[PDB]
């Protein structure tokens, strides 16, 4: 007994054909691999019964994995990915519609010190009094 | 910090497997060059420069091997595994044009059959 | 894949490099995966490190 899973992924903007390039979807991670269509859709066949996590892998805009439960009779139940808990959290319709949030942060941020902010230093403030006193002399 | 030093002291070299089924069509032939290797990866090289435009990797344990690969004017057709799943790709862009499931047979040969004017159908002959 | 960073003398930290099916390699500290992790927060345990 074999079944198929189809889904549709919509990017907020850009171009679907721009994002299709170098885009694949994983069901277990190395066992079953699906490829996307020209606009966007993952269609996977040759699957057994069981529970699998569908995740779209992309160096570009990332996606949230979605848990899918396959029954032998032919019922398909999709849920949120939960590891600590193993119950039903929220049930959503079957036609997978992933919405990528955006580019994940790959690099860290480093900030410099502001000009108005470096005036708070214990040493910089002890020079401002001599600076003002010496400025008020020629004036 | 990582954004500031993009490629200061790092490098990546991309390779692909042994060439098994490579075609040299595309009468326009801007830079396109398709190659399907023996490690369940289909790549596209550039005649002018040589870099990789679009490549795809499905499998590599024991299944998903490319058996036959036919080429139309702008659309490329290929069969994976051993006659179960068949998907057609494009050359102007990278992605899937259409997919088709097959029955439980042994892939032996495939060809193009043209009705009267041009090719309308592909014929796939299995063991039985 | 999984590997550990090995240094000549061995004074720095011991990071574990783990590969993912996507392709990104993530390095995690060994201190997080330490067997001396008390279940209930203990006074001296939380005090030391």
């Amino acid at each position: 007994d074999r079944f198929k899973i189809e889904g549709r992924a919509v990017v907020p903007g850009v171009k679907p054909q721009d994002w299709i390039s170098a885009a694949r979807v994983l069901v277990d991670g190395e066992e079953h691999v699906g490829f996307l269509k020209t606009d966007g859709s993952f269609v996977v066949h040759d699957i057994p019964s069981g529970s699998y996590v569908v995740e779209v892998v992309s160096p570009a805009y990332r996606f949230d994995p979605v848990r899918v439960d396959i029954t032998s009779k032919g019922k398909m139940r999709a849920r949120y990915v939960n590891y600590i808990k193993t119950s039903e959290v929220v049930r959503l319709p079957y036609p997978l519609q992933m919405k990528s949030s955006g580019p994940p942060s790959y690099f860290i941020k480093r900030e410099s010190w502001g000009w108005t902010d470096f005036l708070m230093n214990p040493m910089v403030m002890m020079m401002v009094l001599p600076l003002l006193i010496f400025v008020l002399l020629p004036k | 910090v990582y954004e500031d030093q993009v490629g200061k002291f790092d490098w990546r070299q991309q390779y692909v497997g042994k060439v098994k089924f490579a075609s040299l069509e595309f009468s326009p032939g801007s830079k396109k060059l398709v190659v399907a290797t023996e490690k369940n990866v289909i790549a596209a090289l550039n005649s002018r420069t040589g870099e990789i435009l679009w490549r795809h990797v499905d499998k590599g344990t024991a299944e998903g091997a490319v058996d036959a690969m036919l080429l139309h004017g702008q659309d490329v057709i290929t069969v994976s595994n051993g006659g179960r799943i068949m998907r057609s790709w494009e050359t102007n862009i990278g992605g899937l044009n259409w997919e088709i499931t097959l029955d439980s047979g042994s892939f032996q040969a495939l060809g193009l059959v043209g009705l009267q004017e041009s090719v309308r159908y592909i014929a796939v002959l299995k063991k039985t | 894949a999984m590997e550990a960073t090995i240094t000549e003398r061995g004074i720095t930290s011991r990071h574990l490099l783990i590969g993912l099916p996507s392709g990104a390699i993530l390095s995690l500290p060994k201190a997080l995966l330490d067997p001396r992790r008390p279940e209930i927060p203990t006074e001296q345990s939380r005090e030391e490190n």
